[PDB]
C-alpha cells in the first residue's frame, strides 16, 4: 500500500486563483469528497485514506 | 431537506427464503430465521454485509432498518 | 409411523439449522469484531508514526 | 411421445420423476437417471 | 409410503449429515475466533 495512499491523499489538493481587474485572490483547496471505491482504479482500494 | 434527498438512486429489495411447504404461508415465510446453506451463500453475494449499529442512514441507505438492532 | 419419524427428524433438523444460524451469526459477529481489531491495530501503528 | 418423455425429471439423488395425473412430479425410489454401464442382496434399482 | 420414505431418506441421509458437517464448520470458525482473540488519537 506504500505506493497508493500518498497519491490518494494528494489528488484533492488544489488552488483556485481568480485574477481580476482589482487583484488576485486565491485559496488552497482540499476536497472533502473521497475517492469512490466503486469507480477509482480497480487495482487496489485500501481505506488508509480514511485512516489519515 | 435537499441534503436528505440522496445523491444516488436508493433501492430497497426484499429477500425471502421459502422452506418446504411454505409456498402459500406468508407467516411461515416471514417466520424463517435460518436458511439452506445455498441460501446463506446466496445472501453473501448480494452486497457488503453492513452491521446496522455502525451505520449512518444518511451515508449508507438502510431503507428504514433501525440502527438500534 | 414413518411419517411421525419424518416429522420428528424434521423438527430435529429445524433445531439444528437454528443452531447453524446461531453459529453463523456468531461467526459473522466475531469476524466483524476481529476486522475492527485489525483495522484498529493498523490505524494505531500509522497514527503513532504520524 | 416427445411430449411425455421431455417431462422426465430427476433430483440430486438421481431419482427419476414424471408428472402425475394432477401434473405434479413424483420421484421414483427404484428408477434413477444413472447410466449403468454393462461394459441378502438389497433391491436393485433400474 | 414412497413419498414418506424418500423424504425421510433425504432428511436423515443428506440433510442431517450435512448439518452435522456444518456443526463441524461451526466449531471450526469458533476455534478461529478463540485463536484470533491506547487513546493516542486524542493527543
Amino acid at each position: 500500500n506504500l505506493a497508493a495512499y500518498v497519491p490518494l491523499l494528494t489528488q484533492g489538493w488544489a488552488e483556485i486563483l481568480v485574477r481580476r481587474p482589482t487583484g488576485n485572490t486565491s485559496w488552497l483547496m482540499s476536497l472533502e469528497n473521497p475517492l469512490s471505491p466503486f469507480s477509482s482504479d480497480i487495482n487496489n482500494m485500501p481505506l488508509q485514506e480514511l485512516s489519515n | 431537506l435537499l441534503d436528505q434527498i440522496p445523491s444516488y438512486d436508493t433501492h430497497k429489495i426484499a429477500v425471502l427464503y421459502v422452506g418446504e411447504g411454505q409456498s402459500n404461508s406468508e407467516l411461515a415465510i416471514l417466520s424463517n430465521e435460518h436458511g439452506s446453506y445455498r441460501y446463506t451463500e446466496f445472501l453473501t453475494g448480494l452486497g457488503r454485509l453492513i452491521e446496522l449499529k455502525d451505520c449512518q442512514p444518511d451515508k449508507v441507505y438502510l431503507g428504514g432498518l433501525d440502527v438500534c438492532g | 409411523e414413518l411419517q411421525t419419524k419424518l416429522e420428528d427428524c424434521r423438527n430435529m433438523i429445524a433445531e439444528l439449522r437454528i443452531e447453524l444460524k446461531k453459529a453463523n451469526n456468531k461467526v459473522c459477529h466475531t469476524e466483524l469484531l476481529l476486522s475492527q481489531v485489525s483495522q484498529k491495530l493498523s490505524n494505531s501503528e500509522s497514527v503513532q508514526q504520524q | 411421445a416427445f411430449d411425455f418423455l421431455l417431462l422426465l425429471r430427476a433430483d440430486s439423488l438421481h431419482r427419476l420423476g414424471l408428472p402425475n395425473k394432477d401434473g405434479v412430479v413424483r420421484f421414483s425410489p427404484y428408477c434413477v437417471c444413472d447410466y449403468m454401464e454393462p461394459e441378502g442382496p438389497a433391491v436393485r434399482l433400474g
